[PDB]
RNA sequence: CCAACUUCUUAGAGGGACAAGUGGCGUUCAGCCACCCGAGAUUGAGCAAUAACAGGUCUGUGAUGCCCUUAGAUGUCCGGGGCUGCACGCGCGCUACACUGACUGGCUCAGCGUGUGCCUACCCUACGCCGGCAGGCGCGGGUAACCCGUUGAACCCCAUUCGUGAUGGGGAUCGGGGAUUGCAAUUAUUCCCCAUGAACGAGGAAUUCCCAGUAAGUGCGGGUCAUAAGCUUGCGUUGAUUAAG
């Protein structure tokens, strides 16, 4: 799924939180909170997901918010 | 947009007067009290009544609200 | 023969269900008809007519039952009698909206005043345990130009999706001497049974609070070992 | 219409062996469906049953596009006078059922 | 008359032959899923089919 | 005998087929058979759209009717003499059940 | 049983967030603003009141009143034409005016959805072999989380060629040939090839749409459809700027 840059943010997200979940489960959480320190204060959106989505088209214009041109005369 | 409606502000005064001793100043416990004690039709106004009931529980223990 | 897709089966009995509801309305208009309920089986299927006045679909040993399974047979293509009607008196006779919409259909054909007849029926629904209703008569009343009377009496919601099952709407037509009249009855049903006569699933704009108990024994203690 | 005699007997005998028939208002179909064997198109079934209504012996309504009828009891005592059948030979209008 | 050529223009492919299921229009019909109803006709039984809305 | 059967169930409404799901679940497991669970094939939503107006006058409105059909599906193994008490323990007008042929 | 599982795929029940926590503002009243934690501290839309309009629709309706017509019929059918006619004006929309691009070749990643008919007879098509191309041929699945389909979509990415030129930008116009749909392609139905290469160099007064997965670029699937999208309706992608008298 995805695209070209929708995927490379998806694997960046993935292998960032991959070893964090290996470090909750096979090393201590002191070092997990250590590696979570560097990841969160440097542009936090790695291991927390991006929530927003498509926000669907409506029935009076060519997309979600765009509308057709009105003609008064 | 936060301003709370009438039927939530109506239904809180019927609860907290009648069950002042069966409560606390915790939202998540009083959430469970409000479903037990009166039939709420859906979850959204369940914990939205409970929020305003807790908004009075940190409050009517201090001053003369209609208590 | 060969078999079609599920997406065309569900519309096929969706459009089957609408058609006989159209004709039986055209056929049993005079009876307090009020709908159908159909049961499809790999046996004798079972249509039931919810007519109030159940006599007038019967003749001498079911005249207008047997042919009204035969007109359904030789139209839709059933096998030899895998479909049957059953007439069935509906409870709360004037509380389902279609019934008295068909009643005041024929009560306007006798030549009454509209205000006399509607105050007949508006007092008839609201005596019948209805929490609220309102009835609209539209068309050519006094004058060349046509106007519209409405007779709101009772409480009635208008928006949200719970104007789907607290209410029912019925729209019917009455062919009078000039033009066509318009009938439009809507009735709000009581929550009361959690069951038969009304809807379940209470209306979300009110909180049904209950009392606390008798508050017995707050005093100095007691115990029993048993 | 123009009433071919051997065809009208075939539409009457189906209208006599029960009290129903379900012609459909699309007259440009070559083959009437309930008959489908004795080479009748839909115009023959229309304009014969239309002859009956003005005498009153049959009684109709109309569905979406189907053009149903019912048999008034005067129609039964006429259909015996066309088909030479005694007042023992009856339709299914009276009772065959339980 | 003279059935050699009466209904001869071939009612086949084409929207002069597709029709409305309810009471015989041929305009704006819905052949989706094999319903065969004109747009005006479909709305009245809308629920009677079962196509409820978003709500 | 001995067969391999598959029973299907689908409807417009979901709450009715939720109960018919669990009822045949308990109706095999009261006769202590072996069941594989209710497989969740996705919901088929068809979204036919009309222009809401009879004429051409308006401000270009549209309405979006839709019908969501839900479908669920269950295997069993038992012989097919008891296809009657698989059929006739529920009537339920709004559901449409099928049983796949039992040649295994 | 010649393996264990639900993390993604998918639904179902349920949990979840309320402006409760924290400070500040405020009659310490409704509330407002800052952060704490959190996936989320306003997701998008549908039903939408009273009372109206001489708004629209009698050319959907076996809904209908009135009036007209009723056989040298406005009823009905077949045949050809017509709504497509062009001195001109106006309205939605599609392409372009390039170098942030056009070519050529690599390279690559989506979601919604529809698919063979009671009548109605024409569906999506993978594969194989013929052809520079539309297409033709046999052979098979699919009434469908089964087959098409891990839907190898476009923009874009990268390597070459092209260089400020009315240019290989741009494709109107038009001649000739070639294939399928069909009862019939001419007034060109569409598609393909070769050739022809017009304005157009960022647009006057004026005016429209829009504020975050937003505009906008970009393809895709429905609807209509025998053959058909410059439309509309949906989806994905890349993603910002600012009266008790
Ligand atoms: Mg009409
Ligand atoms: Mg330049």
């Amino acid at each position: 799924g995805g695209g070209h840059v929708a995927q490379i943010y998806a694997i960046r997200q993935s292998i960032s939180k991959a070893l964090v979940a290996y470090y909750q489960k096979y090393v201590d959480e002191a070092s997990k909170k250590e590696i979570k320190d560097i990841l969160i204060q440097y542009d936090r959106t790695l291991l927390v997901a991006d929530p927003r989505r498509c926000e669907s088209k409506k029935f009076g214009g060519p997309g979600a918010r765009a509308r057709y041109q009105k003609s008064y005369r | 947009g936060r301003v709370r409606t009438k039927t939530v502000k109506k239904a809180a005064r019927v609860i907290i007067e009648k069950y002042y001793t069966r409560l606390g100043n915790d939202f998540h416990t009083n959430k469970r009290v409000c479903e037990e004690i009166a039939i709420i039709p859906s979850k959204k106004l369940r914990n939205k009544i409970a929020g305003y009931v807790t908004h009075l529980m940190k409050r009517i223990q201090r001053g003369p609200v209609r208590g | 023969a060969v078999q079609i897709s599920k997406k065309r089966k569900f519309v096929a009995d969706g459009i089957f269900k609408a058609e006989l509801n159209e004709f039986l309305t055209r056929e049993l208009a005079e009876d307090g008809y009020s709908g159908v309920e159909v049961r499809v089986t790999p046996t004798r299927t079972e249509i039931i007519i919810l007519a109030t006045r159940t006599q007038n679909v019967l003749g001498e040993k079911g005249r207008r039952i047997r042919e009204l399974t035969a007109v359904v047979q030789k139209r839709f293509g059933f096998p030899e009698g895998s479909v049957e009607l059953y007439a069935e008196k509906v409870a709360t006779r004037g509380l389902c909206a279609i019934a008295q919409a068909e009643s005041l259909r024929y009560k306007l054909l006798g030549g009454l005043a509209v205000r006399r007849a509607c105050y007949g029926v508006l007092r008839f629904i609201m005596e019948s345990g209805a929490k609220g209703c309102e009835v609209v008569v539209s068309g050519k009343l006094r004058g060349q130009r046509a106007k519209s009377m409405k007779f709101v009496d009772g409480l009635m919601i208008h928006s949200g999706d719970p104007v789907n099952y607290y209410v029912d709407t019925a729209v019917r037509h009455v062919l009078l001497r000039q033009g066509v009249l318009g009938i439009k009855v809507k009735i709000m049903l009581p929550w009361d049974p959690t069951g038969k006569i009304g809807p379940k699933k209470p209306l979300p704009d009110h909180v049904s609070i209950v009392e606390p108990k008798d508050e017995i024994l707050p005093t100095t203690p007691i115990s029993e070992q048993k | 219409m123009l009433m071919p005699k051997k065809n009208r007997i075939a539409i009457y005998e189906l209208l006599f062996k029960e009290g129903v028939m379900v012609a459909k208002k699309d007259v440009h179909m070559p083959k009437h469906p309930e008959l489908a064997d004795k080479n009748v198109p839909n115009l023959h079934v229309m304009k014969a049953m239309q002859s009956l209504k003005s005498r009153g012996y049959v009684k109709e309504q109309f569905a979406w596009r189907h053009f149903y009828w019912y048999l008034t009891n005067e129609g039964i005592q006429y259909l015996r006078d066309y088909l030479h059948l005694p007042p023992e030979i009856v339709p299914a209008t009276l009772r065959r059922s339980r | 008359g003279h059935q050699q050529l009466y209904w001869s223009h071939p009612r086949k492919f084409g929207q002069g032959s597709r029709s409305c299921r309810v009471c015989s229009n041929r305009h704006g019909l819905i052949r989706k899923y094999g319903l065969n109803m004109c747009r005006q006709c479909f709305r009245q039984y809308a629920k009677d089919i079962g196509f409820i809305k978003l709500d | 005998a001995i067969h391999r059967i598959r029973i299907t169930l689908t409807s417009r409404n979901v709450k009715s087929l939720e109960k018919v799901c669990a009822d045949l679940i308990r109706g095999a497991k009261e006769k202590n058979l072996k069941v594989k669970g209710p497989v969740r094939m996705p919901t088929k939503t068809l979204r036919i759209t009309t222009r809401k107006t009879p004429c051409g006058e308006g401000s270009k409105t549209w309405d979006r009717f839709q019908m969501r059909i839900h479908k669920r599906l269950i295997d069993l193994h038992s012989p097919s003499e008891i296809v009657k008490q698989i059929t006739s323990i529920s009537i339920e007008p709004g559901v449409e059940v099928e049983v796949t042929i039992a040649d295994a």
